[PDB]
């Protein structure tokens, strides 16, 4: 448990040091892909429950 | 609204995050 | 129950249009695989941007904000910034939506 904690604390600091491992273009690709899929299905977003949803 | 901008980040990591996530 | 899933998968393999005919050199391929390190390689900012399309933005900020917290084991404290906290309550949603984003990459939009 202590060894895995020392590994996790090391890899999180390595992520904070080396920056994000994802590029911007792949993020734009998956974002526009999700946009095209959700606009293809006419998905209505989940609203916040205002005062009394009665469920 | 008013995007998240994780507690954490250093200077250059904030710069890279603002570059690739905006 | 998952054995019913196996039974319906076998029935779906059986009920295709001429699935076992190999007189003209056709082939059947069965791929099975696992997404390696699916739980540890979710960036939280990308998760928030993909999560703001389906819910209210305060809900997505609450779902992203819980993942950025300090994990403790009896002497050891470290903050979490990469990968989701898999033991949350609502985390069962997060794996099932993010993996949906994988289906648009593997299967393609048309199929």
């Amino acid at each position: 448990t202590r060894l895995y904690l020392k590994a996790e604390q090391e890899r999180q600091h390595n992520y904070l040091k080396d920056g994000p491992y994802i590029t911007a273009e792949e993020a734009v690709a998956v974002y526009t892909t999700t946009v095209h899929w959700l606009e293809s299905r006419r998905f209505s977003p989940i609203p916040f429950p205002p005062l009394s949803y009665k469920h | 609204v008013q995007p998240f901008h994780l507690r954490g980040m250093s200077s250059t990591f904030s710069q890279r995050s603002r570059d690739i996530f905006d | 129950p998952p054995p019913l899933l196996v039974y319906k998968w076998c029935q779906g393999i059986n009920n295709l249009q001429d699935v076992w005919e190999t007189s003209e050199g056709e082939c059947n391929v069965m791929l099975e695989s696992r997404f390696e390190k699916m739980y540890e390689k979710i960036d939280l900012t990308l998760l928030n941007r993909l999560l703001r399309l389906i819910v209210d933005h305060n809900i997505a900020d609450y779902m992203t904000a819980k993942n950025n917290v300090v994990i403790n084991y009896k002497d050891m404290n470290h903050t979490n910034s990469y990968g989701i906290i898999r033991g949350l309550q609502f985390a069962s949603f997060i794996v099932q939506y993010y993996g949906l984003v994988m289906d648009l990459l593997v299967l393609g939009l048309h199929r």
